[PDB]
């Protein structure tokens, strides 16, 4: 499923003209400030829910479990600990 | 587990060596050696440290040779194969108070005082734990605690009952630099000294780390410029499609 | 014809590092492969150097490590580099495997590099476990004891196999000397399998974040990915520097600075952090043999991803529900890790069981269901 | 000569005599008789004190 | 298409061991390559097993070898197998190199496998030398001292390099522990170079005893050469058995059963037999640096055979004068071996110098002259 | 070198163990242990041999336990950490006559008697050298030989002057099996015993070697048949050429 240069396995290409300029002719950091602020914000905003939802859920589960565990091993939690074992 | 079974967590004290760019205070290291030698060394060994290790850290070559030369160490047997002793040399290790574990336990009501050469790395908390433990013996155990015989209450020690009694009291040591030897001062110095004993490369390591951080950061910045420079023909590529 | 193409030896290197045709759109998660190669090179260089100063006999092992720290020039650095790079190796391998799962790198036609990859991961675990025993501190000994006793669960012959592994009736000098010899060997085996999975990959080439063919638009590996790899190499070296020079023991257990003592048992015997999720899975099953099987199955189940993923599309870039499920699976894997080092107490016992069920149900239920439904939504939604 | 250790006080120049091939060293430890080509090598030594030398 | 051809991993094995097209007329001297592979496999298996029981610290090394002999189950066999197979490895490598020189395997288009082969031979020497030191008997120590002091001849920095190699001011514990680590590593490096010389060979294929192309008449490697290799494998195993079980110490030096003692010097310090010709060459030159250069040149001069052989025909099967010269060269090499272990006494001093001149003049004078004249005799004689 | 510098080469004696299929004579091994114990052990150690090693070779479990139990070995320290002794066990090694080299040399006019556990492998000649040396002290050194002080003439020893005097004389040992203990008999037995001590796997090794020889030979014969069988189509191939 992959060939090599000259016979890579692409379907026939026709009709596309491609253009580019030399690395010495270009400014490598052109538009960097716009990218760093606006592009990153767009990309991050669109992925935020997929990170926030599972992270917030599993952090909450952990927080509840760790606080209960802590409370069961205090004096106040003696009775509830006895039942839990 | 109950908090008592864990032990109370020591405070974070501001040690001189805390700080990416900070060395030990060597004057504190020297004073801490003196607390080790006059208090701890009665029960605790420091077996990983040789006299040469003190030289240019806490002591000059001559001071350390003098400490070594006051002791006797086992020599090679004489010509009839009978045992002999020699005076100590800089290559010799600092000798411990007891010949074996059994002797150590017999002198400490069954408890074995650990070797202190790695203790700052072998306990959670490091210098802070050593400082907290040495200064944290309350006059009276909290009401209701029943100590086993030969145990002392110390909240920092897991379970609360430690076989080591309080040993640092105001003026047990007379420092040679005129520093007031209060319990807190002695605990701070000896904790610093023990931290040095556990990690004697500390000062050099952090300086080499500063050099590495600087070089690696500059190389990271330049590698970004170079990657962007080389990639710009691909990033900037444009197409015109005319469907055949 | 250029020499790099004409000469058969040069041409092999050329095919992998220079003219190798790559997709033009690999993102930074395709950089973990070269980071793993870097970790392997660092572990070989530091590990062979430690072997020049280390003594495998139980009477001298722990002290030979202290001699490395104290007397050998730069021994502290070589030791800390080796111990920290073991953790970095696992961070990079989890990242590389997470990349592979998110982008569908396990799907045809890349089932073979993925399946060899699962064996690489097993060899890394064994390698790291044996290396940790070599210090012969308290965690070294007690970790070896409890992990090697899992083999006792093998029916009929289990106890015999354990005594055979130990070379005696408990973990001792014979076990330490054999773990040294095997710890030295296993990285070479690991390098061979790493090479095999790349040769297997070379038939399809790298996948790419869009999941489509890149046969339409290829870039040479060099100079593009060479220079893009340098960025993550220097980022890695910055993280390496912060741990090795400024916090060398942050990832370790203080009990490993106490010499092994078969009499005193440490308060809590846990594996190194990177093994913790598998330990939580083992705890979840009450049966000894049950637990061992579950723990092994948790790794071998990666081999069925090519089957249980029923999607007609490779990878998650365009699959919102699959991306949510993947997010939950990853966070659950981190929670299993945390539960691997808590005490066996309420309420973490039940929580560990629920997380274990979630871990397996991802492979057996959720991914097959979700991938089926998304197939239908793509078809109907675009009519 | 080859690298045995000469037995001291013995010899014929009453310094050291190598029993292996019979080479005689002097009180300076210079070779006088036998197969040995050179005088017994001198290490790098300094008198730190008048009562101790370091080698 | 058959799976062995279609799958890229299987196809690599297939190309080397199964469908590989071989000349149909290889004689039994083409069997040393597979014997060398067998020796390498035995040395890896026995060596890794010895490493599980051996302790590299100078205070325990010699005794750990006695523990292997006395207490480890079958330890005597694993130790004797490892020590004897080191000698067999050199017998097979000299046979393989002798085959290559007689049949012109170094000529175009096989210069690259031959040149990598010369490095394989250097790595085998280093590997074997370090392994011998690990016993830490008298020959171990004194051989290490004398051989490592040859580096002192390097001008300006020689002494510093020696102290750096030793890790101190004499051969001692640091040297032994580093030789252990390098002795374990070097066989893996050797296996890689062995693989490289085969991949380089695969472009031309094996040469054959007639020296002509075999592209006209090929036979699959399997089953023909697989079954022909079994004969020499079983012949080798019979020789192995006779030494390992009936005469395990015939090839060794009794002084290596005395623990290393830096004070007492052994009567004669000689290398293992397979290094003896190179030691005779070194003794022949009176200058220290001269001697070291000559000794290294004696191996590196193999790299010029492709140039100094001026024959228009490959190999000696049809060249009566070249066959006589080759016979004298081989017997001279064996005499150099014998002279490597005699005492430095008349008349062996001068004899060693004459044999050394003959050794070098084969490459520099005789083979270029004889091969030139035989070219003319073939042309004129067949007109 | 002079022949004297080399030492005279020992005769090849017909040992019972010479012979591809031959074990040691275990009755000779037992008698040789008794010569070791009553003569050699005054100056020479056998440190690589434990009491358990004798069991089922020269002695029963009970005899070897009795030998071990007669000796005292260092125990672990007592509860006050003071040294203690225990009786020997089968796991213990046979204890040597001297505490260190210096003591050994002082008792032997400067010479150090080697440990005998590997001596049969550590000398050219093996059992024959040990036998030749022990039986080869002439009453008078050949005219003209000047012995160094404390040296004895023995032609088998390189250089001729050995620091060990003759020790085996008719009837120094009384064998427990009634064998006449002549110099020659005792030398033969102790040489056999020392050969066993150097290579205790000898008997097993040669029997396993017989099995390997048989299997490998059969496999060699069959591999020839199979190679010829598979190659016959190539060997038998015939051609008819009709030039185009
Ligand atoms: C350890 C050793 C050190 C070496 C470091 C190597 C790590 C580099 C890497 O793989 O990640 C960089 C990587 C940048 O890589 P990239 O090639 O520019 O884009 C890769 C994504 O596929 C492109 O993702 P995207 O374009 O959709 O952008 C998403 C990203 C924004 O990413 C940006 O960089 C912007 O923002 C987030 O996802 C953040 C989540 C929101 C939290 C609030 O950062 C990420 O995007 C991480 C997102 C993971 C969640
Ligand atoms: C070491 C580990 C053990 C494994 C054993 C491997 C050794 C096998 C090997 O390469 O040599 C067998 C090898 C038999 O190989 P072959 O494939 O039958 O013939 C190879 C030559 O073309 C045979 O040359 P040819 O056809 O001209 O026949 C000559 C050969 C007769 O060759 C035989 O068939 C024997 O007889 C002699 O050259 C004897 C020299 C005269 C002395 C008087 O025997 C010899 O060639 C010995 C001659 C060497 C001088
Ligand atoms: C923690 C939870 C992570 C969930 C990620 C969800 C996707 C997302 O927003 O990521 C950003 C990006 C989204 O990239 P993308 O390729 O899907 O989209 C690029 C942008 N578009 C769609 C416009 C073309 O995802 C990645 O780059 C994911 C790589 C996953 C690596 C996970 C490592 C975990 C290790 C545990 C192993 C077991
Ligand atoms: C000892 C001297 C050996 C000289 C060999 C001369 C040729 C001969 O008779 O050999 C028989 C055969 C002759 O075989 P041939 O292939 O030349 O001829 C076959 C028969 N005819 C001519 C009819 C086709 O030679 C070999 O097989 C030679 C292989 C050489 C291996 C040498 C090992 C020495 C190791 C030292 C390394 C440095
Ligand atoms: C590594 C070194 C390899 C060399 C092997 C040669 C002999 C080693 C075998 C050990 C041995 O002494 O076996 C003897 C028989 O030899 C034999 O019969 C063995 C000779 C067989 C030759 C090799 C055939 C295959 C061997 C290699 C394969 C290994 C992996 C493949 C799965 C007798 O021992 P015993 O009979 O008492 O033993 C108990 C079972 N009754
Ligand atoms: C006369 C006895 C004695 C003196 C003096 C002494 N110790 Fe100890 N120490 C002990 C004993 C006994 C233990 C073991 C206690 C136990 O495990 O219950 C111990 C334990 C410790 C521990 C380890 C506690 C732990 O976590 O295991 C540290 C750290 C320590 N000592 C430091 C010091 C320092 C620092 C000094 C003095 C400057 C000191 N000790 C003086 C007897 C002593
Ligand atoms: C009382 C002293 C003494 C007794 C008894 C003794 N030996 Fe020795 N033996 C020595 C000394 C001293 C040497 C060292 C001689 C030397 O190196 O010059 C030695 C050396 C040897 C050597 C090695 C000679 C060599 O090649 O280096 C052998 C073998 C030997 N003894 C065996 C025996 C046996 C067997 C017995 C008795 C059955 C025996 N010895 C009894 C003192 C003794
Ligand atoms: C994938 C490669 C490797 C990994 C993941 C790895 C992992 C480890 C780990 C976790 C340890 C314990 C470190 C500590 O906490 O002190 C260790 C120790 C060690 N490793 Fe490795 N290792 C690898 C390769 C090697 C190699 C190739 C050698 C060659 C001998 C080696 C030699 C050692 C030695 C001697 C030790 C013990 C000394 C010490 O603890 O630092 N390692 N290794
Ligand atoms: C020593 C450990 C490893 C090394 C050095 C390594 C190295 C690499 C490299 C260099 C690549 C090509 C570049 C890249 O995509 O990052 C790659 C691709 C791959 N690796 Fe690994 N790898 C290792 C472990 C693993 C593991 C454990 C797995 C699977 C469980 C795996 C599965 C794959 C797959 C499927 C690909 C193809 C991904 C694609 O391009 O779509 N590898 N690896
Ligand atoms: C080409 C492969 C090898 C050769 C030629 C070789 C050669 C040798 C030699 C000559 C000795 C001295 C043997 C003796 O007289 O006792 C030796 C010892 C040793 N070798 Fe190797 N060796 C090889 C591979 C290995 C490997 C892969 C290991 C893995 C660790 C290894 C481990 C050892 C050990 C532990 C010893 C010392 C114990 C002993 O002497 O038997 N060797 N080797
Ligand atoms: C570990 C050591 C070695 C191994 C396992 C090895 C293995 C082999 C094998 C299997 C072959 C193909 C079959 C044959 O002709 O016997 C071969 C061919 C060859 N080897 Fe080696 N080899 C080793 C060392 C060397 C050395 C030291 C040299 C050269 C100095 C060398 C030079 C060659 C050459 C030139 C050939 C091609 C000969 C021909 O077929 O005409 N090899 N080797
Ligand atoms: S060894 Fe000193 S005289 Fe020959």
């Amino acid at each position: 499923y992959m060939g090599w240069w000259g016979h890579m396995g692409s379907p026939p290409q026709k009709g596309i003209a491609g253009y580019t300029i030399s690395p010495f002719a270009a400014r490598p950091f052109a538009g960097v400030v716009h990218a760093a602020i606006f592009n990153t914000f767009r990309r991050t905003k669109n992925q935020a829910l997929f990170v926030i939802l599972p992270v917030s859920f599993f952090y909450y589960v952990w927080t509840q479990a760790s606080e209960k565990n802590e409370w069961l091993y205090t004096k106040a939690g003696r009775h509830e600990l006895a039942k839990a074992l | 587990m109950t908090a008592a079974e864990h032990g109370l967590h020591p405070a974070e004290y501001p040690w001189p060596q805390n700080g990416m760019l900070s060395t030990f205070d060597h004057a504190s290291l020297r004073r801490g050696y003196q607390v080790y030698k006059e208090v701890c060394a009665a029960c605790h060994s420091l077996d990983r440290i040789a006299w040469r290790n003190l030289v240019g850290v806490t002591h000059t070559t001559d001071e350390a040779k003098a400490f070594a030369e006051e002791l006797e160490y086992d020599d090679e047997p004489d010509d009839e194969g009978n045992p002999r002793k020699r005076p100590g040399k800089l290559a010799d290790y600092i000798p411990g108070p007891y010949p074996n574990e059994q002797a150590a336990r017999a002198a400490n009501q069954g408890a074995l005082p650990p070797d202190l050469s790695l203790i700052a790395k072998a306990r959670h908390g490091g210098a802070d734990y050593i400082f907290a433990l040495l200064t944290g013996y309350p006059d009276e155990p909290p009401a209701g605690v029943v100590l086993a015989p030969g145990m002392n209450y110390n909240p920092y020690f897991p379970g609360g009952g430690i076989g080591m009694a309080r040993t640092l009291f105001d003026g047990v040591v007379e420092y040679e630099d005129g520093t007031p030897a209060t319990t807190s001062q002695m605990a701070k110095d000896v904790a610093a000294f023990l931290t040095w004993a556990a990690e004697p490369e500390h000062d050099e390591r952090k300086k080499l780390g500063l050099k590495a951080i600087i070089v690696i950061s500059a190389m990271l910045g330049l590698s970004v410029y170079i990657k962007k420079f080389k990639w710009s023909p691909i990033k900037n590529r444009k197409f015109i499609y005319n469907p055949p | 014809m250029a020499l790099r193409k004409k000469n058969s030896l040069l041409n092999m290197a050329n095919s992998y590092v220079l003219d190798s045709p790559q997709p033009s759109n690999l993102n930074y998660f395709w950089n973990f492969g070269s980071l793993l190669a870097l970790c392997l090179v660092i572990q070989l260089a530091t590990g062979i150097t430690l072997a020049m100063h280390y003594t495998s006999h139980a009477s001298l092992a722990f002290d030979s490590v202290e001699h490395i720290m104290r007397d050998v020039n730069f021994g502290w650095f070589i030791r800390y580099a080796h111990a920290n790079t073991a953790s970095f190796f696992f961070i990079c391998i989890y990242a590389h495997m997470g990349r592979n799962i998110y982008y569908g790198s396990y799907k045809t036609p890349r089932v073979l590099p993925w399946s060899i990859g699962v064996i690489i991961f097993l060899l890394l675990i064994i390698t790291a476990f044996m290396g940790y025993v070599l210090v012969f501190g308290q965690m070294s000994l007690w970790g070896a004891t409890v992990i090697c006793n899992l083999v006792s669960a093998i029916p009929w012959l289990g106890e015999d196999i354990v005594h055979f592994l130990w070379g005696g009736f408990s973990v001792g000098n014979p076990t330490l000397q054999r773990f040294f010899a095997l710890h030295y060997l296993m990285p070479f085996v690991l390098a061979v399998f790493a090479l095999l999975h790349l040769i297997a990959l070379h038939t399809a080439g790298s996948s790419n974040p869009l999941g489509i063919t890149s046969n339409v638009d290829k870039l040479s590996m060099h100079p593009y990915y060479s220079f893009k790899d340098l960025i993550t190499v220097f980022a890695f070296l910055l993280m390496f520097t912060l741990f090795v020079f400024f916090s060398p023991d942050k990832l370790g257990h203080p009990d490993n600075y106490i010499p092994a003592n078969p009499m005193v048992t440490p308060a809590s015997i846990v594996p190194e952090w990177y093994l913790l999720p598998f330990y939580a899975i083992l705890r979840a099953i009450p049966d000894k043999l049950g637990g061992v099987i579950a723990m092994v199955a948790a790794i071998l189940i990666l081999l069925i991803l090519p089957i249980v993923d029923r999607s007609i599309i490779r990878g998650n870039a365009f699959k919102p529900i699959s991306k949510l499920l993947f997010g939950f699976f990853i966070c659950n894997f981190l929670l299993l890790g945390v539960l691997g080092q808590v005490h066996i107490e309420p309420p973490f016992i039940v929580l560990g069981q629920i997380c274990t069920i979630f871990y397996f149900s991802y492979f057996l239920i959720l991914l097959p269901m979700v991938s089926t439904i998304e197939n239908i939504f793509f078809y109907i939604g675009s009519l | 000569h080859l690298g045995c250790v000469p037995i001291g006080e013995a010899g014929d120049f009453g310094g050291w005599f190598c029993p292996c091939h019979g080479s005689h060293y002097d009180i300076s430890g210079r070779i006088r008789r036998g197969p040995a080509p050179l005088n017994l090598e001198i290490p790098e030594y300094d008198f730190a004190d008048a009562e101790t030398l370091v080698i």
